């Protein structure tokens, strides 16, 4: 979801 | 005995077999670095295998692990060299498919070498018995590593300057039939096509040096046809000479000949291999030549969604090696191509930076560190009757190529070339004036209107009016909107 | 012969209304416009003569149309072209170019063939107008 | 107009689109010649497409055809250059799968060039929209064409003579962990393994030149370890030095260094590419070196039964290029391998002639025109506890490699090497005396008996006793008996 | 005349001389990137010269600036190529000495070449009349640029072996 | 070599220092020489960078020099770095 | 079947 | 370009190509290996190669002993003379 952009700084 | 007394009794380094996820290859609380290389894999576990164990196995066997414990690990900074699986997710609308993210340390790779990068990522993991299927979908290549590669020898910007052509797609065609013609007959077709209004023509991927035609003969006649056409029109023209060969020495011999006779461009095939390709891209930069890449063989591993490598990854690797052009798809032609996936490919080859876009298959944000742009090429069963669709889906930085769509004209090759150029010019003009050229009614009418001042175009429209290739696609998206 | 340099040379000469629309399209993108002239149409003649500085922040095609009108009545017989430049990072180059004035007659070119080693030829493209008269009086 | 009056009105050469099967690409009554190249394809037609039309499309697009009629065909002997589909049959126990046989003229290919052969057979056919899946299963390469290629540089016979080793499989191991070790620590492992009784050791496929270890350092220390071990045992020894690199120039620089220091062998990876591989095989013959080939990347296209290329075809192409060794499978290890398919691979690499054998996947009879034999290599999660199975399935001309199965021994690397050699010697002796070593009871007892005179072997058997990898295979046969 | 009518009237690109700090070479609110090259200079201004103007002069003359306005700047992405002075501090226990921090874009340098890096940082700034003395004290070379250089041929570890 | 005697020689440096492409570099050289300069020069920090590779600059500069010399009747040149 | 050996002389 | 040593043959072939000759000639007395080398050079340098058959009648004239000319024809077509 939108956690893929925060889990890969 | 000394050996028996010196046995390792540590829980982690005692002899024996333990799961990969307990060897240190799975870390849900891992923090990614800006120098790390990242990979996204679509995995299908064998009945009974735990999804997390499978991800850990892929990470270990692609980095520094084996099937059993080895004490030699204690002679190295082991923790720094191990790759780490850090997230696993089920594939939407699917049971038995999962997405896995993996991070790799920068010091694991050799600077400027594609053979080395691939040796680690795709070396042996695809043959593991514990998985039933596997596919590399995407990768994030960091700025630090990008700086060790050359990037395109010429690049889209410098190339348009070399041709003095700006603000419209380039045009081209392939010589037909594929095999059988002599060098003198080959030059005749080139002369005719260019004279009618094409920017470039090209040899077929399977034309090299055969009993019916030796290469030196073809190169000589082609330069006579190019100069004749350029002097008759006042424009810069050219043809892609094929230098593909069986050994590196023979490749170089054919490249040095084409430069001697004054060719502005040459072409190579993907079947040659990564190392031969890298060598050719370094030569083109040092000798002021444009380099075209044909993707022969790519569909053996890039067609199915369950196993293999997605083309968007090949796009990144080839932009890193430094090719100037690459075939990327047509959407409406006779070869495979989903419109959403194709738009993703074009962006990977032309943008200065990529942002996440799931419906297009973009999984990682990534900058190109000022690497030059690679020009996409559209080819495969397309005709001037489809001009409105080509402009809408492919854009303005692209080479549109018409083989049968030019030579197959009933009034001759020169007539065929004219019909293609006129069709394009009229469509772009209309677009720039703010018309809905993509509408199923406006688009064709625009071409019909232009046809009432050009007989060749009228003939072509009537000939290939009801020609289309509608079939369900194999490689599709997993997200919407 | 008709010189086929430019993006719209396979279409008839464009009217003033047609030219104005194309200009309106380039300014909507934010591009800078300029006008050039020459009497030597060799395909490797990269630098045409400049007509004033480029119009950077002009936001009305009427300003561009006026300048073209002046050149037309001021310059000698020959060719005139309009170009658009994009200074954005990643481009920093020209993005459009088309001819907007031609001579009454263009004879064209011919080829000269010098024979060198083996079967190799060194080609030279030659213009009839250039070889006959000095700049200013070729057309 | 002259053009309008000179229009072609022939039924076959008038402009327009017609089926490939009416263009002359289907001929059920075709007679095959002994100079023709033949191919077998497993095709899956799209719903609605006629099986015969699909076969005709594959033949035309891989030879001289396009999507529409071209008059230029009349400037050539067209009938001689067209490929011909001549047989189509349903795949047993399957609906929607069919086998298709196709013949190609000798004059279509460039002598001695693998890039050219592949450009035609696998160039673009796999991406055609009208088919949903496609797989190249087999090929018949004629005697005339075989004679234009070098074949293995050394060959199995000359190689055994160079090592003075006859009548038993060769032995080896890979250095572990995969990455992280320095050049001096690398030499230590080589010295230890060889001294314990291995014939050869090897660098991992992903070891080239990295920040933790530069190549020149590794090559120097390895030659000190080899000479020390040979002087201590009285036998000829060696290690596979990896010369894989990013450009051809760097490859040659590493090959010339290894020869200067006196290496008997070197290794390359499949990710390098066909043209680089051919160049390396010509160099090895001219410089008296043995050439080992690692198959990195092969499983991206050779794993699934519905799409890609079967490994038995890759086997033929690589034997033609002239490599001396090639990885071919273990059956009982951790990587994929069906016993019937694997037996087919070994036969393609070692026999002087092939006869039809459907249950083994052999579809065409074929002679090797006196080309030298290529040595198979077995590697991937195997241990001395499985010796009885290895001897029964793999044969006597093979290199058995043990990485974790040697370094992972609790009493040291030298101990690990000894346990592997003893196990082998005892099994072969027993075999030659006429025992049923493959029986689930006789085999293990033989090893147990030998273990009562060798402590290292006893330790290894107890450690990896219950180790196995049982999983359903992906690539299987379509015939029985 | 055509030339007279086509003259630039923009406040920034009209002909003439303006201070370096108004040309875009001083930016106190600049955010440093991990790819940027950084430099620390100890500067001694001539009597009367403003400390901030001196820093801006060093940044401009070591990047893309000259003594007067040039319109040719509009043929390039000017903002990306200009170096930026971002901090100035007095030297402790000293009057007339100040420390200045400056950031440079990665694309300004040739990969793997020390002659090129020095041509920009130390080329002509030390001879400027407006300063009486100048010293390069330190530099921050980013990871991306370090990777384009070989580094020691042997190194301490391999040498002891 | 220049057929110039009895007066100081004249020249100019291309500006801005960095950022221009090879084609824009040749345009400035052509213009300056045509107006009456004997020589133009690359800045000390111009070598081979992402915004402009050296081979491109050298080619365009020779086209600008020949054009200016043919239009004035004088020998001209530019300092290639 | 056995017609594959006779169809390919 | 017939000469006493291979080095001198090559020197005369490279000169003729430099001045733009479309063709050159050789004699049969040179020998099979020199002939094969010359035919490979002509293909790599775009020249036509003419073969004079000096010496052939020493062994091809009598019906009772020697070699018939039709065999020499096949061997020379294989070597690659024009
Ligand atoms: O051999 C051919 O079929 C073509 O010349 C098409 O010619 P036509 O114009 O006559 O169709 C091109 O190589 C294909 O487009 C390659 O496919 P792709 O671009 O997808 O790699
Ligand atoms: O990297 C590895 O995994 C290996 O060194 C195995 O080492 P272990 O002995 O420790 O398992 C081999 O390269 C694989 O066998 C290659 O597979 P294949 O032979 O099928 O191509």
């Amino acid at each position: 979801a939108a956690e893929w952009g925060s889990m890969n700084q | 005995s000394v050996s028996e007394r010196t046995r390792i009794k540590s829980d982690r380094y005692e002899s024996g077999v333990i799961p990969y996820a307990k060897m240190g290859y799975w870390d849900a609380a891992y923090a990614v670095k800006n120098t790390d290389v990242l990979a996204l894999f679509r995995i299908t576990p064998q009945p009974g295998v735990d999804p997390v164990e499978a991800a850990a196995a892929v990470a270990g066997e692609s980095s520094t692990a084996t099937w059993t414990v080895v004490w030699t690990d204690l002679l190295t900074a082991c923790d720094r060299y191990r790759a780490k699986a850090y997230r696993v997710d089920p594939v939407p609308n699917t049971t038995d498919q999962y997405f896995a993210f993996i991070a790799y340390e920068c010091d694991l790779f050799e600077e400027g070498s594609l053979a080395n990068l691939t040796a680690s990522i795709i070396g042996n993991v695809f043959g593991f018995k514990a998985v039933s299927a596997l596919r590399l979908e995407d990768m994030r290549i960091p700025h630090s590593y990008l700086k060790t590669f050359q990037g395109p020898a010429t690049g889209v910007i410098v190339e348009r300057e070399r041709l003095n052509k700006y603000g419209i797609p380039l045009l081209g065609a392939t010589v037909k039939p594929k095999l059988g013609l002599s060098g003198k007959n080959y030059g005749r077709v080139v002369y005719e096509g260019l004279k009618g209004g094409l920017d470039f023509l090209k040899d077929d991927e399977n034309i090299n040096s055969q009993p019916f035609m030796r290469w030196r003969e073809r190169f000589l006649y082609c330069m006579e046809g190019i100069n004749r056409a350029s002097a008759a029109t006042g424009e810069t023209k050219g043809s892609y000479l094929n230098i593909t060969a069986g050994t590196m020495e023979e490749v170089y011999k054919r490249a040095e000949y084409a430069k001697t006779v004054g060719s502005i461009v040459v072409m190579i095939d993907l079947v040659m291999g990564y190392t031969a390709i890298q060598s050719a891209a370094i030569w083109a930069r040092d000798n002021d030549l444009i380099l075209h890449l044909h993707r022969a063989g790519n569909s053996t591993y890039a067609r199915q969604k369950n196993h293999g490598i997605n083309f968007r990854v090949i796009c990144k690797w080839m932009r890193m090696c430094g090719v100037d052009h690459i075939h990327a798809g047509t959407v409406v032609g006779k070869l495979e191509g989903d419109p959403l996936m194709i738009k993703g490919f074009y962006d990977t080859l032309l943008l200065t930076h990529l942002n996440v876009n799931l419906p297009y298959g973009i999984f990682f944000e990534m900058t190109w560190a000022s690497l030059r742009k690679c020009m996409p090429v559209a080819s495969g069963g397309i005709h001037c009757g489809q001009m409105h669709q080509l402009v809408h889906y492919l854009g303005d930085d692209v080479v549109l190529q018409f083989g049968g769509g030019t030579i197959g004209h009933p009034d001759g090759i020169q007539a065929g070339a004219t019909a293609n150029r006129v069709a394009l010019e009229a469509m772009i003009l209309a677009r720039n004036e703010g018309a809905d050229y993509f509408n199923s009614d406006i688009g064709p009418q625009i071409l019909r209107n232009a046809a009432k001042t050009c007989g060749p175009l009228q003939t072509a429209l009537d000939l290939w009016k009801d020609i289309s290739f509608n079939y369900t696609s194999t490689d599709t998206s997993d997200f919407s909107v | 012969m008709r010189l086929t340099q430019g993006c719209f040379s396979f279409l008839p000469d464009l009217t003033d209304q047609q030219i104005e629309k194309q200009i309106a399209y380039c300014i909507t993108k934010g591009w800078a416009m300029n006008v050039e002239w020459t009497d030597d149409p060799h395909p490797r003649n990269s630098y045409w003569e400049l007509w004033g500085l480029p119009l950077f922040d002009v936001k009305d095609p009427a300003s561009v149309m006026f300048e073209l009108r002046e050149a037309r009545k001021s310059c000698a017989a020959g060719y005139i072209r309009i170009n658009a430049f994009n200074a954005a990072y990643g481009t920093e180059s020209c993005v459009m170019s088309f001819i907007v004035n031609r001579p009454s007659n263009e004879p064209g070119f011919y080829l000269e063939r010098q024979e060198l080693e083996g079967r190799r030829i060194a080609y030279t493209t030659k213009s009839y107008s250039v070889q006959a008269n000095p700049e200013g009086g070729r057309y």
